[PDB]
RNA sequence: GUGGUAGGAGGGCGCGCCGGCGCCGCAGAAGCGCAUGCGUGCGCAUGCGUGGAGGCACCCGCGGCGCAGAUCUUGGUGGCAG
RNA sequence: CACCCCGGUGGGGGAUCCCUCGGCCUGCGCGCCGGGCAAGGACGCGGACGCACGCGAUAGACGGCACGAUCCUCAGACACGACUGCCGGUCUCCGACAGCGGCGCAGCCGCAGACAACCCCCCGGACUUAAGCAUAUCACUAGGGGGCGGAGAAGAAACCAACAGGGAUUCCUGCAGUAGCGGCGAGCGAACAGGGACGAGCCCGCAUGGCAAUCGGCAUCGCCGAGUUGUGACAGCGCACCGCGAACGCCCCGGACAGGGCGGCCACAGAGGGCGACAGCCCCGUAGCAGCGCGCAGCGGAGCGAGUAGCGCUGCUUGGUCAUGCAGCGCGAAGCGGUGGUGGCGCCAUCGAAGGCUAAAUACGCCGCAGGACCGAUAGCGCACAAGUACCGCGAGGGGACGGCGACGAGCAGCCCGCAGGGGCGGCGAAAGCGUGAAACCACCGGGGCGCCCACUUGUGGGCCCCGUCUUGAAACACGGACCAAGGAGUG
């Protein structure tokens, strides 16, 4: 249960709050799960999608293939990965939107300054972590 | 009518305690769906219209 | 009527500038319900109040 | 963001000044050029974006030089004193509201506030 | 006569711009609008209890009332520049 | 023993939601159309077609709970009438 | 042949059902406008920009801080920080002046205007009820005027009482639909208690005389001013306030798995939402976890309240009754006075008016937050949509309608014809192609010719006037009804 009255439960305002997301809050409900090389090294359980991240798809009609991420698009809320495409009429290619709950991602992109963005969240995982450890020995 | 009080382990009789005497009351069927009927109306929060509408 | 005072003309330019269609590359946009412009205004079927 | 807010803070508020002349003088020039010719998109967007920068590092250098003029001024400027909210600005102070008489004074001075516990 | 024929002398304009509140009901002869009540120094009793809802206050931009707010919230701390000038002495 | 207006009473049918309890649904839910069956009747169940995501039954509880009428309300459509 | 009925297909229309970033209700929180230019308005501001929304010549993200890679229709922008968030700058003009007022006042300030739910003051109806109606009632309401605040107002007894006495106000319970008022009709109608919430008490005036010991202003330790027609006193505040959060695989069906089947796993987490169907383990989340400090000093205390109280008259008011309150006018006090459900007088009892302040419990809209046996697009707010919009009115004002493809990946123009709209063969997709698609109604086709009931061998016979309604009596030359869908009336 949620015990925190300060939050909502409400089916209502939950939708509102996803589709109404500001920019900042829909990069993180985009997030995908790691692999487990990377949750090993890592520790957390999954990150916010970007672009030049490794992935693979892991539902819908492309699952199995490896590629890429080629476009983020916040507003609707698709990723498209390189090698998940189809064509239009006229022979051109456009990538296919796929969720971010879909992908899992096999190797980090760790170029514009993302490792520092994910060894954030991994010291601060490793440092509460530390700190549940102490509390559960006293 | 006497009944066991297990352990944890869920197989071991631990004590043997006599039926308190609430579970040994004959049951008035009609009486308790009459008093469930005004409790469930405890948390009934109130609806209305708008006095405008 | 050709001759107007400062506020009535700054209104009736006003109202001048704001009369055309949406521009066809809003059309393109995505999210873009509108199609044409409901409020737009002819001179002899709606009046402007300006007077 | 073509002129950065670090080269800004360099200059003094009246080298912003004729900066902020300078740069309105080559936005004339851009929206000549769109008249005439074609720019690109957000060329006038720019400019116009940093000649509201120089401008605002000038208000900012400006507040924090008038505030070290008169910081020690009996009657500060209304620019340099804080925005409440008129009835706050009315408001009298915590040390007005303090304020008692004598008999008061003594009372409390006489028969101070006492701590104690209690138990049956 | 009553009708059709007296519509054609309705040229006069009787209610211009309000300089107050920009509603087409200053009367020219009476000098006095007749929505707002301008040029009397306090608003007229609005004559609906929807005028309220659509003239009153915040129908419009609450320039600033929506400042106000946005300080109370945050503690009245005021000009970014000179609260760290104040917090140094 | 068997009519029945105004009228009173009883027992059910039906609707929105509730606390439960049995279940069903992308191998196709509700709704809808046409059939068949059950039913004194309110109504119910099924088949086929459509539909494309919910729903049913019963027990309970709450009720803005059942329409042919009100020069009813709103919407749509006829005849008039090429 | 037309006409009618039934079915099929196609129209027509938008019911139904499913959905819902909306409403409604309740609780909680907040309670912060204005010459520092408010509310509101006007006009402008986007590279291509109409509307909406944003904004103010710094005009469609200016700065700081945080965030960290997209925004997107084109063009472009972007780690020299995209998209964002928080806060601050800038913030045109109209709109608060014939201004008014305070302070010795080189000058410095205030008031105005907004808000109208809550609260305070004044003004003050009528419909209505009385089966008429005039007093009464509605109602000391609605409404208008004025005025505040985050609450307001009230408030430390000229009180209640009649006891063995209680002890500010406010609120709740309760007294109590009672005592009482009332064409004693309709109706109206309190108070002390008892119980409780909450609790808190104070002050001015008659302050020294071996010296105003007090205050305001300044260009400031000195002037000037106030003031002897009399000035005079400090106990309370403040900062800090996180980032992370467990656990799933395979098979089947399908466009897609969150479905089914099998097997696990986590849980201080099985609230909820998203994700191509119904997810504890895919995602967002959820459970879970973090504090403190700094202050308080002195010198008068019996001061006391008048055009008042009260009485008389009047008008209003109240449950207030030979007057409850309020006001006006006449009269006008006292050292003792007021009061004792309210005639006078006397007793006894109980308080000290005509000066001032005072938290808390109490009330409440906008707004924020959270909920709900609420409503689910004719419902629910007037508005789920470019809604107080379009639009109408000289004006005060009045005021709608309109929701839904999909995996937002595809959904095209290849060929033939047409000036074209388009048609036909095709094309994409699981399908729909801005969900479902009822009825009225219509086209064509097929079948059949009572409008209904009965009977059977289905076209004959027999029985049937038009329903609703008021009425003694309706098929009525009584009234309502073109049709259909939806809505629609004994409730609290
Ligand atoms: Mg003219
Ligand atoms: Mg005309
Ligand atoms: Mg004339
Ligand atoms: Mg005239
Ligand atoms: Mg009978
Ligand atoms: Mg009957
Ligand atoms: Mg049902
Ligand atoms: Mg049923
Ligand atoms: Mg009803
Ligand atoms: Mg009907
Ligand atoms: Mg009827
Ligand atoms: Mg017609
Ligand atoms: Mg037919
Ligand atoms: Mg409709
Ligand atoms: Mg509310
Ligand atoms: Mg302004
Ligand atoms: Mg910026
Ligand atoms: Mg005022
Ligand atoms: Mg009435
Ligand atoms: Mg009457
Ligand atoms: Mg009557
Ligand atoms: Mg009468
Ligand atoms: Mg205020
Ligand atoms: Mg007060
Ligand atoms: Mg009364
Ligand atoms: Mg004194
Ligand atoms: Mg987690
Ligand atoms: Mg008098
Ligand atoms: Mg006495
Ligand atoms: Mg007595
Ligand atoms: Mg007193
Ligand atoms: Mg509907
Ligand atoms: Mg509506
Ligand atoms: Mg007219
Ligand atoms: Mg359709
Ligand atoms: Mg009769
Ligand atoms: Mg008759
Ligand atoms: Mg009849
Ligand atoms: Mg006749
Ligand atoms: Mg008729
Ligand atoms: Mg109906
Ligand atoms: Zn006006």
């Amino acid at each position: 249960m949620k015990f925190n009255k300060e939050k909502t439960a409400s089916r209502r305002k939950n939708r509102k709050a996803h589709f109404t997301a500001n920019s900042t809050e829909r990069r993180i409900r985009m997030s995908s799960p790691l692999s487990k090389e990377l949750r090993e090294k890592y520790g957390f359980r999954s990150f916010p999608i970007r672009r030049n991240d490794k992935v693979v798809v892991m539902k819908g009609r492309f699952k199995g293939n490896t590629g890429t991420v080629v476009e983020v698009r916040r507003k609707m809320y698709k990723v498209y990965v390189d090698s998940c495409e189809a064509s239009k009429m006229n022979g051109r290619k456009v990538r296919v939107g796929i969720d971010a709950s879909n992908l899992k991602i096999i190797e980090l992109y760790q170029g514009d300054g993302r490792d520092k963005i994910l060894e954030r969240k991994m010291n601060n995982r490793r440092m509460q972590m530390e700190r549940a450890a102490k509390i559960k020995m006293e | 009518d006497t009944v066991n009080c297990y352990g944890i382990d869920g197989e071991t009789v631990e004590k043997q305690l006599e039926m308190p005497d609430v579970l040994r009351v004959p049951i008035r069927k009609d009486l308790v769906e009459d008093a469930f009927r005004c409790v469930r109306m405890d948390n009934r929060q109130p609806y209305a219209v708008s006095p405008n509408a | 009527g050709s001759r107007k005072t400062e506020i009535i003309k700054t209104r009736l330019s006003r109202a001048l500038v704001r009369n055309r269609p949406i521009p066809v590359w809003k059309r393109r946009m995505r999210g873009n319900t509108q199609q044409y412009n409901m409020k737009r205004r002819h001179w002899r079927r709606n009046k402007l109040k300006i007077y | 963001m073509k002129i950065r807010t670090l080269e800004l803070r360099e200059k003094s508020v009246e080298e912003l000044e004729t900066l902020a002349f300078s740069l309105k003088e080559e936005l004339l020039r851009l929206r000549q050029q769109k008249n005439t010719q074609t720019l690109k998109p957000h060329e006038i967007r720019v400019m116009r974006k940093n000649i509201a920068r120089v401008l605002t590092v000038r208000t900012e250098k400006l507040y924090a030089e008038m505030y070290e003029k008169h910081k020690n001024d009996k009657r500060m400027p209304k620019d340099l004193r804080p925005r409440l909210t008129k009835a706050k600005r009315m408001a009298l102070t915590k040390r007005q509201l303090n304020m008692s008489v004598h008999s008061v004074c003594k009372r409390r001075r006489a028969y101070p506030r006492m701590y104690f516990s209690y138990s049956e | 006569s009553k009708g059709t024929s007296s519509f054609g002398k309705k040229n006069k304009r009787n209610h211009i711009l309000c300089v107050r509140c920009g509603s087409m009901s200053y009367h020219k002869q009476k000098l006095r609008c007749s929505s707002c009540g301008y040029p009397e120094k306090k608003l007229r009793n609005r004559g609906s209890p929807k005028a309220r809802r659509r003239r009153g206050e915040g129908t419009g931009r609450m320039r600033h009332l929506k400042k106000v707010r946005r300080a109370a919230r945050n503690g009245f701390k005021g000009n970014a520049i000179l609260r760290a000038l104040r917090n140094a002495n």
